[PDB]
């Protein structure tokens, strides 16, 4: 049973950094694109980027590529994405899920909320 | 032998491989385009001590028993010299192994990097296909 | 970007009846899009992909039509669980972007 699961809640204090981490299980990790999405009431969802763990090649929306940075550990199988100094905006939940091999997402983590 | 796009495209066509596995021609010309640059004779060597054949860069470590790699599964069941002909059906019905095991186009190193997240389309327009 | 419209943002229905939500993208994403279903406390269902495939477990009266720029989701059969939001997703071409979501509410 594929399965990404996230970290708790976050209570970050303006500009001081915050990693997330998603812990994949149910397959073979390397194998799959991870993504980070984000969404905030009223907005809809927007994506982040996405990494292959065999190789850490990334893909970054043009938006958030200064913002934050996506990162795995390949024998833990955790995905992580870090925001360097948040501002007020950056709360919000943040999505990992697992690319189906399309570009649809058909598993997600249950989500991380980043209270700045 | 060196392919002309569209003379690609419309003999992975007439092979059945648009949308085989959910990948439309795009993905297939693509891949062939940045893995061997449309070349049936194209050949690469990596770190492992095994090389790529042709057209669609299949490896000989798990795809096809080139000979020269000691780990080989050769699960298309080929000599790797096979998949160097002027003709790509036995690549195609290779790399129709390939995307069929869970992995998908991704096992092709050029489509990731070059392909997936552009419009593939962009590949097969002007043909008629 | 690929910007999608979705359409109504909210849709109220009776159980057995049947909506249809729209999604437009900002160019023909050649039938590259996806559909998903979010129901609160519950990880995000993708539905269908690539314009009309289903994903595997999925009940067959979701369906999905389009091709360039205009793509539905049928619904029939409300079932009183199926009222959830539901969002589109451009997979063509980066970046990954998704619609604004249509809130499904059950009737009364």
């Amino acid at each position: 049973q594929v399965q990404l699961q996230q970290s708790g809640a976050e209570l970050v204090r303006p500009g001081a950094s915050v990693k997330l981490s998603c812990k994949a299980s149910g397959y073979t990790f390397i194998s799959y694109w991870i993504n980070w999405v984000k969404q905030r009431p009223g907005q809809g969802l927007e994506w982040i980027g996405n990494i292959y763990p065999s190789d850490s090649y990334t893909n970054y929306n043009q938006k958030f590529k200064d913002k934050a940075t996506l990162t795995v550990d390949k024998s833990s199988s955790t995905a992580y994405m870090q925001l360097s100094s948040p501002t007020s905006e950056d709360s919000a939940v943040y999505y990992c899920t697992r690319d189906d091999n399309y570009g649809a997402m058909d598993y997600w983590g249950q989500g991380t909320t980043v209270t700045v | 032998k060196v392919y002309g796009r569209c003379e690609l495209a419309a003999a992975m066509k007439r092979m059945g491989l648009d949308n085989y596995r959910g990948y439309s021609l795009g993905n297939w010309v693509c891949a062939a385009k940045f893995e061997s640059n449309f070349n049936t004779g194209a050949t690469n060597r990596n770190t492992d001590g095994s090389t790529d054949y042709g057209i669609l860069q299949i490896n000989s470590r798990w795809w096809c028993n080139d000979g020269r790699t000691p780990g080989s599964k050769n699960l298309c069941h080929i000599p790797c010299s096979a998949l160097l002909s002027s003709d790509i059906t036995a690549s195609v019905n290779c790399a129709k192994k390939i995307v069929s095991d869970g992995d998908g186009m991704n096992a092709w190193v050029a489509w990731r990097k070059h392909c997936k997240g552009t419009d593939v389309n962009v590949w097969i327009r002007g043909c008629r296909l | 970007d690929i910007e999608l419209t979705q359409s109504p943002s909210y849709l109220v229905a009776s159980p057995g009846e049947t909506i249809t939500i729209n999604c437009r993208a900002s160019k023909s994403i050649s039938k590259s899009l996806a559909w998903y279903q979010e129901k609160p406390g519950k990880t995000n269902n993708l539905l269908i992909y690539s314009g009309s495939t289903l994903q595997s477990g999925i009940p067959s009266r979701f369906s999905g039509s389009g091709s360039g720029t205009d793509f539905t989701l049928t619904i029939s059969s409300l079932e009183p669980e199926d009222f959830a939001m539901y969002i589109c997703q451009q997979h063509n071409e980066y970046p990954w972007t998704f619609g604004g979501g249509t809130k499904l509410e059950i009737k009364r």
